[PDB]
């Protein structure tokens, strides 16, 4: 079981995880480097460590761009992590926190989202901070938002721990294979919408007949996605060397 | 007169990690900035309306990729400087300068640190964190800070000590033709990553026809031992059914026509549903539950 | 019976593992998208 | 949506078409017009193409790396969407 | 056998089809409509209709274009169809019918050509009733023209009547096997003649290169027909966005 | 005045199913079209000058797709019943709105209806028929003739409601533009299925030369059970030959250069053939014979 | 060939070279000149690049979809090959 | 064994029958063709 | 054994191949020649021609191009041809004299320039004779300076010959497995070397871009080399209309 | 006056031969040239300054190939029999017309003799000689010689009959125009010979993980008899190993990257090995040690 | 146990022998390159 | 390198850079200044790429085939790499 100190050490490296799900500087908030530490911390290091470093190859590319931002692997990773350990199964329950990871980190990236839509009333707050002048009050409100931050994921935590072991384990033994399956093949289908962003970032009338080159070229399974790349800087080269001359 | 001292440089070094802070919306990093620049704004000016002054200046938008934020911290240090030793800059070249460098430095970080060198420090942590070798994070922690303090650092001193002299010789007659370039291989590459990466695969069969003899090897007359084998890769090779059904599939009548059509489609869509003011959360929840739905049926 | 997770780890019911040749086209096709995606954005 | 959002929208977009320098920038003069249109029907302009951004960082540098004050206030008038999936 | 109300019944389909050979308009001379009327007709039914499935799929691109005229879809159905009946083998004879429908395919393209230029004579006439005004003139000529593209095919067809189940039979049984082998091969090599034809309208020096092209992307067999046209539009739209620019 | 009914209308739509009445080379579908207009001339005209001065007049040279040209019927009908009311339309306007029609026209509607829509049918009906089912010819004649009766009526409706205000409506400057690009598309797409769809292959033997140790399995020291088998395929998965034998054909010493090249070859050739004043049907009939020599001297 | 038809071909190319809107077709006087050079010597040109049917569209699609007899009257002097297969 | 005669039907020497791939090819590689030369040829 | 008939005949021939190997013009330097005339002279005939043959196929692309020089087939048929009648061994030695002939072919490439650079002198002789007019001064070196050339490949055949057959079976039984083995991986590594002199001559930012596709398009292998070509021609030809429109 | 015969041409032409005699690198073909005109000029001038101006004139920089000079040969004596007889030419254009011949005559006489005749010819007569036949050598010689003789004849009388009347016509508009589209050819066909005709493979193993259940084929529960070979295929067409071990070669690292990486860098390096200012004898020789070297280390 | 030599022949360790497929488009290759190396030089 | 080769190297291409018609093909006037700097700094130019000879053809070409005495005294002053390879 899990003593004080170990549920507040949990509670604190969650809270440490959700800072800097969007402080983005120490990056604790990755998969390795939170399930060892939520390993560490419970006594069961290396599943967390071999989890975590599966998660981390789940997770390799989402970082947030612009206004878009991804599925928070901060809450994923404490959340598979705390499964991992109240629901036993130390090798054996890999699996089952992996799989669980990825709905909660949709789940991490709607609880970001609220939280930075909440994070217009502090920007305010600190207009009118810069309307008085007050350099304290810029400070105290930077700290508290990035204290909300933080508790947006160690609050999932504290529930979590809050249900113990018992339905916790029932619930990793009461899941059907066709919700495990069908999330699966949902989760990969997701990076259509990334596509779909980027393309309607980008697509153009002089750019789509490249779209479709790149597309039909990609049916030539011996061709290497380098030797693509280099396919199309070559086409994006020799289209501006000729438009350059167009041009006059 | 109001020349700022390393302490004051170094106090700004440690404040930019909570650059990210506030992240609201309407105005992105204006709070983190602001944040960072308040041992400057302490330092330079004592009046009660200039602190106000600087403070309405520096809430304004502000936002690109924190690490690269550091030339500019150093050029907006150095301008401010200036301002408050008596130069006319007039909240025009402030904001000039920093939305000036906003814009290319994200664009040159996103791809550095994003997705660049942070997916291979955390692909060598990933294999080492499952070889069992705890040397995994250990790894991705140190090589991943040490590269951000020493970037950050160095970028904030070289953007105090070059001055506003770096944006001069910065024409917009070039950017053109990288982000049109750029436009090119991005629509090229997501092309083939939309064939390649997406996968929609129907597993439902369609057609079971019966073959006549020829068709398929009829293991009845085949030959017993050493020949047997050779007559079996000869039939195989020649293009003879290994079985005496025909299996087609709906991927394969897709297929007949294109790899990845059912991909094409599901991105087409998205781009439609996305133009058409839909949340990208709910489309991925939509997309999560018909991949869970059409499993069911046994159709995906 | 192997649930593709993407980016080289699919899983088995007991036992996941990466493909070292997937996680190698991923992240090469992720440095050229994000790339590009940085260039033209600007 | 918000009211004093929308006038202040419309205010300044009614002031950014009137500077010569924000006039010749035909590329930014479709994105003020669309915007002023959008806040004259109460609504606050969604781009999921993120073009208005990018071109406030053309016309800036296009102008000795010197913008005005309309433009920066309307730096915040675009919703630009905020779900990121990634490139995997 | 055929009693008299069958070999009239023939007859009256059989002018239909070349009727309808040259009007395009009901597509009575189509293989899966043709061949099942002279079926239904006959008794023999199903062994016709399969025949009209078969000789459909065959007969699926030919089109008049123009002055070109297509394959004579009309004399290979109907005529083909009728030794079908006259020779036996309902079901086994599918085979041995469909072998001689191509080369009656051809053997109808020179007999279309023949009246096409005799309607050449009705138009002289014809222009006359255009010298007076003769709405009745104009009327009755060209239901000639007309009638005379029918029996184009029922006089063939009579003669495979005349020469009655006797010696069809032994036509189709005196049959060589090269002579089958062989006329499969040039089946296969006449669609040479038609690109041709169609190339030799649209080949430019500025257009050559775009063949070449083509014709060595078709070597690499992953790529579908759609693929390579995909390829075809976007080389297009790049071309003309490149040129216009260049010229202007 | 003289005012076209409905009814009339209606025998014009009966009798454009004739329009390919008379076909001579000379003028193609003049018959059918003049065929088609007598039951509006005969009431839009009476003396025998104008009654003659309408026939000479629609005689001339019309050719385009019979399903198409009813738009051509409309309009041709607006104009003539504006010029017997009166109208200085005098043989200029007549013919030059049939002439920008005809050839448009037709190259929008031989793709439709000829090479897209009836093989989408034909198709269908065929793939019924081979199984044999009735249902198969009953669909096509039903699916092609409620199509087609359709548009030929409600589009010369159309023709005749929008008068010659469609036509002008019409310049050119797209049309340089979709044939030229036209031609890039079917110059490539006649490329590739020159590689594929034009069958000629070359059967005779050049060289059988015997291999040496190493080369092929040699099926005399392969281990007899669940052994047997496993060097059979990585042996040839090794490149090792299922026979000692290694045949060699002309069509590979062919296919080594490039694949199709006795394809393009015929190709070329019958352009070259028919730039020569070779009627294609002797060319065809030629090309079937060759196919009966090549054949019977073992060579195809 | 027929006597009649080479000589009236002569007559209304001639008169075709004449009007001053087709001699702005350059296109179209190449095929004129060639079909007057071929009626020239009692024979009649071969059309198997089928090139001249689309010009005279193309031109009277240029003059405001209006067409002269003499053009007209040539679009039957032209052989236009006549023996399909097809593209299968 | 089997004469091709082209759109999916070779045949054999009792029985004919129709491949759905290559019909289905034939069904598209005729459209393409045809639309381009359609349109080329105005 | 080679006799006092032979030696003369021996070096003669090898004389007349280092004379041919400059002149480019009789073709008694090529393999199957010149490998055939030692094997006459020798009487170890058929063995020679088979080298001859074998040879020829390696040296098939040797030509010299402007100031570069092809690596001398002179020297390696003729150090073959006596390695391969001096050692014995007649077909069974076809092999292990093949493998010395393209390192000596480089041997060759040695002396070929140091005789070239030497040529330089005669020249400067050659230019006085320019200022007096003499013309038997100007053919006497002539012939002076094409002697040494086939002197270039009679001397290390003297020195073969010198070293008789004695030594050259031990170095021939002498040979390790591994310098065999090498030598041939360094051979397919010398065209890296050939390509790049003329990559220099021809590389410009404008054509660098086709050099990326022609390498990413070898990557498939059901196009061939003449496949590759023309899609490099259709390229070259489409670039020269889109850029001459633009400039003009 | 001071004419040339038809048997003074003959040694010109049999002195040809050895065009190439001299060879040094200063002046490439110096010797031989004005070797093979001393014939000519021994005709022409007889004074002993006319002797040196002509001798100091043609030992002057002369290179290309050696069978297509004669055109050049015949235009030289062309111009030789004008100038000794009387015409105002001055060094100019008898090295003029020259000089604008060396070039472009070399960039199609060694495509034509060296690159595609001589091995056409070579390959041919190789495959002879390497069975056996005598007939194989005495083909070569009889087919490049007879090519030879008649070509190096035939056009030095051309040359000779055309004089200076060919360059004029011989304008830089299409010079330039064939140079570049050489260049695009060049450079893509040198790309493909890169990937394919440059040998650097990499023979060492990296990874050799052990296979789990249901990968391997498992050869111990197989059918015994006409059905362990079918389930055999069927294991391998799905994609089950041959064997329970999966070997991972650095030759499939570099491969899943690109196929030909390693070949590109070694011509990149001898790019810029020979940019800077390596004599390739040094590279070539280097590149033989180093296969020595890396086949010991076992690395290719 | 071949180790190439290029142009189609190898080697054995007591015979070798030619490579037509790989002698043929050795052929061809040098054609290729070749006359756009002479071309491209002038 | 030679001392007279040298002196006599900056004395050819100092005389063509006089000459009206070397000049005006910008070409060669961009190569004759190599020449002289490397001349003048005692180094006989390394042009692996073949740039030279080819240029002197493409001048004397463009001027009638005429050539001066400059530039033809400068064709032996290249060094031109000389250790083919050749393709196979
Ligand atoms: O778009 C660039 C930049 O945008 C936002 O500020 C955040 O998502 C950053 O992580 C990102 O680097």
């Amino acid at each position: 079981d899990l003593n004080f100190i170990q549920v507040i050490l949990v509670i604190f490296v969650a809270f440490l995880a959700g800072v800097e799900g969007i402080l983005d500087q120490f990056h604790f908030h990755q998969p390795v480097i939170a399930c060892t530490l939520i390993g560490l911390v419970t006594g069961n290091l290396l599943p967390c460590l071999i989890l975590g470093g599966t998660l981390q190859m789940i997770a390799l590319g989402w970082a947030n761009v612009g206004a878009a931002v991804a599925p928070d692997a901060a809450l994923a990773s404490i959340a598979s992590a705390i499964i991992l350990v109240l629901g036993g199964q130390g090798k054996a329950g890999v699996t089952s926190a992996i799989a669980i990871a990825v709905p909660l980190a949709v789940a991490g990236l709607l609880l970001t989202i609220i939280v930075r839509t909440l994070a217009t009333g502090i920007v305010h707050i600190m207009d009118a901070a810069a309307k008085e002048g007050n350099f304290r009050k810029i400070e105290m409100w930077q700290y508290i938002a990035i204290i909300m931050q933080g508790v947006r994921i160690a609050i999932p935590a504290g529930l979590i721990l809050a249900i113990g072991a018992g339905p916790v384990k029932e619930m990793l033994t009461a899941m059907p294979v066709w919700l495990t399956d069908g999330l699966a093949i949902g989760g990969g289908m997701v990076v259509a919408v990334g596509y779909a962003m980027v393309i309607n970032m980008m697509a153009t009338k002089e750019v789509w007949p490249f779209f479709a080159i790149g597309f039909v070229l990609a049916t030539i399974s011996q061709l290497t996605l380098i030797g693509l790349g280099a396919i199309g800087i070559s086409l994006a080269l020799i289209y501006l060397a000729l438009s350059k001359q167009g041009s006059g | 007169q109001l020349k700022l001292t390393k302490k004051d440089r170094i106090s700004v070094w440690l404040r930019s990690t909570f650059l990210q802070g506030s992240w609201n919306y309407e105005r992105m990093q204006n709070g983190g900035w602001a944040y960072t620049l308040i041992p400057a704004l302490k330092k330079l000016y004592k009046t009660k309306e200039d602190r106000s002054a600087a403070l309405v200046r520096h809430m304004e938008f502000f936002n690109t990729h924190p690490y690269v934020a550091a030339p500019i911290l150093g050029v907006t240090l150095a301008l401010e400087e200036e301002r408050a030793n008596g130069a006319p800059i007039d909240d025009v070249t402030i904001q000039g300068v920093k939305v000036g460098m906003m814009g290319p430095l994200a664009g040159i970080g996103d791809p550095v640190f994003w997705f660049t060198v942070k997916p291979i420090i955390g692909a060598l942590a990933a294999s080492l964190a499952m070889s069992g070798n705890i040397l995994g994070p250990i790894i991705y922690f140190v090589a991943w800070n040490a590269i951000r303090m020493a970037f950050t650092w160095y970028t904030q001193e070289f953007g105090y000590r070059a001055g506003s002299k770096i944006t001069e010789d910065l024409s917009g007659g070039i950017l053109q033709d990288i982000t049109k370039g750029a436009s090119i291989l991005g629509m090229f590459i997501l092309g083939s990553l939309v064939n390649r990466w997406v996968s929609v695969k129907f597993t439902p069969t369609v057609s079971s026809v019966k073959l006549d003899k020829g068709a398929f090897i009829d293991w009845d007359k085949l030959p017993s031992g050493a020949k047997g084998i050779q007559s079996a890769l000869q039939q195989q090779a020649q293009g003879l059914s290994l079985t005496d059904h025909k299996i087609t599939t709906l991927q394969d009548n897709l297929d007949s026509l294109i790899p990845g059509l059912a991909a094409l489609g599901l991105t087409l869509f998205c781009m439609w549903l996305l133009k058409k003011k839909v949340s990208p959360i709910v489309i991925i929840l939509g997309l999560f539950v018909v991949g869970i739905v059409f499993h069911l049926l046994h159709l995906m | 019976m192997a649930r593709s997770y993407g980016n080289g780890v699919y899983c088995n019911n007991k036992k996941c593992w990466v493909n070292r040749g997937e996680a190698t086209q991923s992240i090469i096709g992720g440095m050229i998208s994000g790339w590009a995606s940085g260039l033209a954005g600007m | 949506a918000d009211y004093k959002k929308i006038n202040s929208i419309l205010t300044y977009t009614s002031t950014a078409l009137k500077n010569p320098k924000i006039i010749k920038d035909k590329d930014l003069v479709v994105l003020l017009t669309i915007i002023q249109e959008e806040a004259k029907q109460n609504r606050i302009f969604y781009d999921y193409k993120r073009k208005f951004r990018p071109a406030v960082t053309r016309f800036t540098i296009d102008n000795n790396f010197e913008i005005p004050d309309c433009l920066v206030k309307l730096l915040s008038a675009v919703e630009t969407p905020k779900a990121w999936s990634g490139f995997s």
